[PDB]
């Protein structure tokens, strides 16, 4: 009775999305408050079912955030690995605000899971190292979602969420048991010599063409292909003796080496993910339909602004179920990305701020420019380059003899000429200035 | 920003006095009706279309008490507060102004002290010197006009949008009498007022009247 | 002689790479002040910025001991698989002054099993560094200030082997900066306290380059003594600043520091010559630093060569087209030279910088709405200027969409009154 209504809220049931598999009963990350969390005095955030992305200008707490909510999920994580398992913990030395009265930090996230339990507020606190008070971490509901989740799983196999953190050290230098996915999985996952390492183990376990090994490599190879700009992937031993990768990079047949270091960096991240996510998704068509939370520092780490402009255009078309939660410095996939699924600090901010909101104007298919001057609040030209004021003060020149060229204007007008070019856009729009000016003057002159 | 004429003054102005009360106390529906009156459905001086009202003062209410009730300074703005530039700034980001420095758009001209360049910018206009010359880069400073990099980039992605429009117009100048080509330039400058940053397309299709 | 003329640029000139790592043969100029290579993601870059520093590792290692052997090429990586020629040849001329104008070098690498020890050519490289090394012995000279920066500076983070001289070679190749070294040095400095100069020099160095570091000091707590800077006003410590901001600041501090010691007689020791290889200036970087990152480099360091890979429009924009050099996108057929862009970049839009040296669209071919407005343009030209149902449904799309001020909108509006006036003027003539 109350087990098969438990197991049943839990693997949710329903496909009419085109056949994308949809769970009724969703978890998510509904919310997050940080008070008084490095930086963040007082911080509250929203975040939506499928995407999110935070955008600043270093200084703005965006691997904060991420860090965060990872160490929230690290209770998740622990308590679905053993009953009364410990999760990670806040740092007393550096992750409170240094500037406080309270002495203590509190991060309040809550998650919703499902139309029945909409709410799981937990809350994870740590107070400063030689306060007496001591803060604690309400984690009981957490503990009850982990344990339910654990005791159904034992009792019956169970589509465990799958969380990962993907922070910026996944590119510096550095086994068929189902929790395995739950290995790291908060810190130290998408490494490429990992990857490669599984992968070429993957293609052993199956080389005799005789969660089934095959399944779970043919899997993430179609993840690679699908979102990736790669659109092949093999291990090629049996041949040259030793086993090295090979892709199909832009039409090519090449070896992974030759492949960009952010393409491979971005390759590691998406075969760990889609491996954590078809181990923990046994009893689904689709593994890559699973549910989950995905952190990603930097997704657009070592990427050639040519790829940034394609990353996240498969996502969510391969990743459906699975709350992303980004951070970028780049406005190039931000032309990619709604309004709706972005966040953005405020430059000139103390950091007391109250909430994060979206961007006004529509940064989905606009102009790299635009949604760089506006939301980025960076210029088309560099204020440094006095070049780029040359045009500017070529106006002042004509205004100053009622719009017509004269010596310093000429002179001007010659200089542009020698830096940016006779095919220049700049000189283009110096001659229609020097026009303008030159007919308006005329009109000023007969009438 | 549009020139406007102000009309009847609502009673609940006479009713409220510094002191007594406050701004908030008022019924801001006993003096919307007014407002659209005089600048029908267009915000008075930062020039969005009034879905989102706003009721400012001019003048800001803290230094300057007592006129914060009265009619003459009560005009709309950019939105609701609940940025950088337009109103807020003055206050917040900029230093130490000493009020009739500063241009006010209700009796003296904005174009005889400063002028708006194709480059999005906006520059003293030529010729000013002494305290003329100062109250044209203090409307600058204070307002935020340049500083502002969302003024900066709207302001130019606007009149470079246009700038193959004075193009054609200019070039027809000999192939049409001079009563015909007014006409042209008249629609040009018709339209140009139901447009934001309308004196920015003001001085891109003509002067300043320098 | 004024110490031998020492005390005159210090720089590089040229790099021949003959069947070194997929290179058949490239030959590649570069200026004296700063050479920016693009084109590719930091394979074959890396290959030319690691053969410059097996090139300046000789330098290094002539100037510190006497017969000092930098290092060499290796036979099993650094020589091209397929080659007839069975070695590898990496040549660079360097450019010392009025005197000495071409210092040559060659590190050559022959396979097991040929005929000919086909052997590098150091003598030259090594008489100019013994110069050095015998010139600073007898007086005090500032030296040369070679260093190398690839992505591995990205790293978390003995007074005998950081204070004295010297120290400043000490692995100043081979990639990530000892900025651990760095941390001690500027504690040592500080306990000391013409170290108060140097101390000086980096802290200003540091709070210019960097925008959101604005001071740096230490605290001497009895027990633990902390290394503290002011990020965003916020009194924090190293291991509280964001990735960029620290990975960054080591690599500045780290070469600051190493200009340092290396020119003690400078009264700015950070205008000192120098060769500086650094892979991906735009790590872990915004827009708006971008915007700034080789301006702040140029400032702080004014005589000092720079050799900076890079694939950021942004950071292009504030270099002069000459110092770039572009790989093609066929490499495969090796090239000889790598020519600049032929569209000046200094002072340009980001935007078409993107479009033309990168290849890059302004707006993604991913998205459909992003196509819109430029179908817009031809629909309206289909129809003799004019609107039709099918351009009437797109500017209503593009309205929805992108908004009412929309810059989109905006040029829609534009084009049509454009071609209206188009068709009128055509009816009128
Ligand atoms: N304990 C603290 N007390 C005060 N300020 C802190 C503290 N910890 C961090 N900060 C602030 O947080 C900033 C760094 O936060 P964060 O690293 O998340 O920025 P980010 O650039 O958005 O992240 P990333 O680039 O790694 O993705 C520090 O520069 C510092 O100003």
């Amino acid at each position: 009775e109350w087990f098969e209504t438990c197991r049943d809220y839990i693997q949710d049931g329903h496909v009419d999305e085109s056949g994308t598999f949809r769970p009724d009963n969703a978890f998510y990350l509904r919310r997050l408050t940080l008070k008084d969390f490095r930086r963040f005095s007082l911080l509250e955030i929203k975040f939506e079912e499928d995407l999110t992305v935070i955008i600043g200008n270093n200084g703005k707490g965006k691997t904060s955030i991420l860090y965060a909510i990872a160490k929230t999920l690290s209770w998740f994580v622990a308590n679905i690995l053993k009953e009364g398992g410990s999760g990670q913990r806040l740092s007393e030395l550096t992750d409170i605000k240094n500037d406080a009265e309270n002495r203590y930090a509190d991060v309040s996230s809550t998650f919703f899971f499902g139309k029945g339990l909409k709410s799981v507020p937990i809350r994870l606190s740590r107070s400063a190292l030689g306060t007496a008070e001591r803060r604690d971490s309400e984690v009981k509901p957490a503990r009850d979602l982990a344990d339910i989740w654990r005791v159904i799983n034992e009792a019956k196999t169970i589509n465990l969420p799958t969380f990962a953190l993907y922070n910026v050290e996944r590119s510096q230098p550095f086994r068929e048991e189902r929790f395995d996915a739950y290995s790291q999985a908060l810190g130290g996952a998408g490494r490429f010599d990992h990857f490669v390492e599984w992968y070429i183990y993957l293609h052993k376990r199956t080389i005799s063409d005789i969660v089934t090994e095959s399944v779970q490599k043919s899997i993430v190879e179609k993840s690679i292909c699908s979102v990736v700009p790669s659109i092949s992937k093999i291990w090629v031993e049996m041949t040259t003796g030793s086993d090295l990768v090979k892709v199909t990079n832009d039409g090519h047949d090449v070896t992974i080496d030759q492949l960009s270091d952010g393409q491979r960096v971005f390759l590691s991240l998406v075969a760990d993910l889609a491996r954590r996510m078809v181990m923990l998704n046994p009893l689904l068509e689709n593994p890559l339909e699973g549910r989950g939370i995905v952190l990603i520092d930097e997704i657009e780490l070592h990427l050639h602004p040519k790829w940034q402009q394609e990353v996240i255009l498969n996502l969510r078309s391969v990743f459906p179920n699975i709350q992303f939660i980004i951070t970028t410095h780049s406005p190039i996939v931000l032309s990619t990305i709604e309004k709706r699924c972005i966040r953005e600090f405020d430059p000139n901010d103390d950091g007391n701020q109250s909430f994060l909101d979206s961007p006004d104007m529509q940064t989905k298919g606009s102009e790299n420019a635009q949604i760089l001057e506006q939301v980025m609040n960076v210029h088309p030209t560099p204020p440094g380059i006095a070049e780029s004021h040359w045009l500017g003060d070529f106006e002042l020149l004509l205004l100053d003899n009622s719009g017509e060229l004269d010596n310093q204007s000429q002179e001007l007008y010659d200089k542009i000429k020698t830096h940016f070019g006779i095919d220049s856009a700049e000189l283009k729009k110096a001659d229609s200035l020097i026009r303008i000016n030159k007919m308006k003057n005329k009109i000023n002159k007969i009438r | 920003m549009k020139e406007l004429a102000r009309l009847e003054s609502p009673e609940i102005l006479d009713q409220y006095t510094a002191g007594q009360n406050d701004w908030m106390e008022i019924d801001q529906s006993a003096v919307w009706p007014k407002l659209t009156e005089m600048q029908g459905e267009f915000c008075a001086y930062c020039e969005c279309r009034l879905n989102r009202r706003h009721i400012e003062h001019f003048r800001p209410r803290g230094k300057f008490p007592a006129l914060t009730f009265i009619w003459s300074n009560l005009f709309g703005s950019c939105g609701d507060s609940k940025w950088s530039r337009c109103g807020i700034y003055k206050d917040n980001g900029a230093g130490a102004y000493n009020a009739d420095d500063l241009i006010k758009p209700d009796e003296e001209n904005p174009d005889d002290y400063l002028l708006f360049l194709t480059t999005g910018e906006v520059v003293p206009a030529i010729g000013l010197t002494g305290r003329a010359l100062k109250k044209a880069q203090e409307t600058i400073r204070v307002f935020n006009l340049n500083g502002d990099i969302k003024l900066l980039g709207s302001r130019r992605t606007a009149v470079q949008a246009i700038m193959p429009n004075v193009e054609y117009l200019y070039s027809l100048l000999e192939e049409f009498e001079e009563d015909d080509w007014n006409e042209m330039l008249r629609d040009e400058l018709e339209k140009i007022e139901s447009d934001e940053f309308k004196t920015a397309l003001k001085h891109a299709w003509t002067s300043n009247q320098e």
